[PDB]
């Protein structure tokens, strides 16, 4: 999470995220974008590093809606693919793509 | 109009690292394909191995880079 | 012509024109062309693999020895930031054609076997001017073994418009008889 | 008498870059001075199918391009594929190029 990249393009769901030149995320890492909502409150939209593009930018497909995202926002690389909670506490919950519980019950362990 | 020795030497130093003769530096990776800048001596179909051990075949040789 | 190489060169000329450094900038641009001829120097700037940060430091040192114009140093820095250093050579060549347009000079290139005195050229350079519509004419000379005893001048936007008489009379005669 | 260097090899399609003056026109054959697996020279014959501009042709190989390297010398042969014709050709199995593939030696 010490790597910060700035969004360069938003064309539909596919983002292009420019990183510092030595440190770039591997393919299939989850980027998490420090985007803001209509309230101004920070909102996080996860992305997947689909392909390294050269010129120190990746190409990531966002897991949530890219409407409201701005060229130039901070993108932190979580350093791993999407970790989904597994096991006993996932049973009888209803889940997102991101593993966030979606049934308005208290947070999955 | 003229280049100082320091400038020429500085330029040459950068070139030597990249004009390493058997190797080539990955330009872009995606969907199972790597594009490689460099590799001026590779032949089509020659296995090339990157760092961390993956092995690849240089199917496309282009002036700009080798797929 | 309007291609990316041409587009950049035109911008560089326009800023010089605004600031009245057209003579001063042109010398620097000619000075750059000598720099980027070298295969080793051009390759270092052009290739993607060498780090951009390193490129600027080397570029700054090159600028200092060169003593380039303040915008001209920017213009190369702009090219490097925006990745178009792979087409510097096209851009530099393109600038010369733009620079003549701004002044109103026109090149002509005149071809002979035998070197000719200025008086003949003065007539031609005046002759190209009225026919050109030029503000000014700048003359380019070349030596050719093949023609006969005449020469051909080329002028226009490109070197498109060529009016000659040396070999051409022989060729015309050859054609003429067959009729 | 024209020497070129392969600019790129993409499948059976080669691109050859020539010096600015001497330059093949279309359907001329090109001979690519290549090497074999064990390292002896073996040469691939091509045929120019396009002129790509900037003194660069696009040739199509008549043999396999496995092992060709960018920058190898390509001798422009100045003509399209010259094939042996005559009395000698009868009863001989021939390649595309006019080489005998029947094992009875050279067509004299």
């Amino acid at each position: 999470k010490k790597n910060l990249g700035r969004i360069a393009q938003i064309i539909g769901p596919v983002l292009d995220v420019a990183f510092p030149p030595g440190k770039m995320p591997n393919i299939y890492n989850a980027l998490i974008v420090k985007g803001r909502d209509t309230a101004g409150q920070p909102m996080n939209v996860t992305c997947e590093v689909q392909q390294l593009l050269g010129n120190n930018r990746v190409r990531a497909v966002a897991m949530s809606a890219t409407d409201g995202l701005t060229r130039g926002m901070e993108v932190i690389d979580t350093g791993a693919p999407l970790s989904v909670p597994v096991g006993g506490a996932t049973l009888g919950r209803i889940f997102n793509v991101l593993g966030e519980p979606v049934d308005n019950l208290g947070p999955v362990d | 109009d003229e280049i100082s020795k320091i400038i020429r030497e500085r330029i040459e130093g950068y070139n030597r690292e990249v004009k390493v003769v058997n190797t080539g530096t990955v330009l872009q990776v995606g969907d199972g394909i790597a594009r490689i800048h460099g590799l001026d001596e590779v032949m089509a179909g020659e296995l090339v191995e990157f760092e961390e051990g993956t092995i690849g075949i240089a199917l496309n040789l282009e002036s700009n880079n080798v797929g | 012509v309007d291609s990316t190489a041409s587009r950049y060169a035109s911008a560089l000329a326009d800023v010089a024109d605004v600031t009245g450094t057209l003579e001063a900038t042109n010398s620097d641009v000619e000075k750059l062309i000598r720099i980027f001829s070298e295969e080793p120097v051009y390759y270092f700037f052009a290739n993607p693999v060498i780090s951009i940060d390193n490129k600027r430091s080397v570029l700054d040192e090159i600028i200092t020895t060169s003593g380039l114009q303040p915008h001209t140093a920017n213009f190369i820095n702009i090219l490097i930031d925006s990745e178009r250093i792979n087409l510097v050579k096209e851009i530099l060549n393109e600038f010369e054609d733009v620079f003549n347009k701004i002044t109103g000079t026109e090149v002509a290139v005149v071809t002979s076997v035998v070197k000719l005195e200025n008086d003949h050229l003065a007539q031609i350079a005046k002759g190209v001017q009225k026919i050109t519509g030029a503000k000014n004419v700048r003359i380019k000379t070349v030596i050719d073994p093949s023609l006969v005893a005449g020469f051909t001048i080329r002028y226009g936007n490109e070197g498109s418009k060529l009016v000659d008489m040396s070999v051409k009379k022989q060729l015309e005669e050859i054609a003429a008889q067959l009729e």
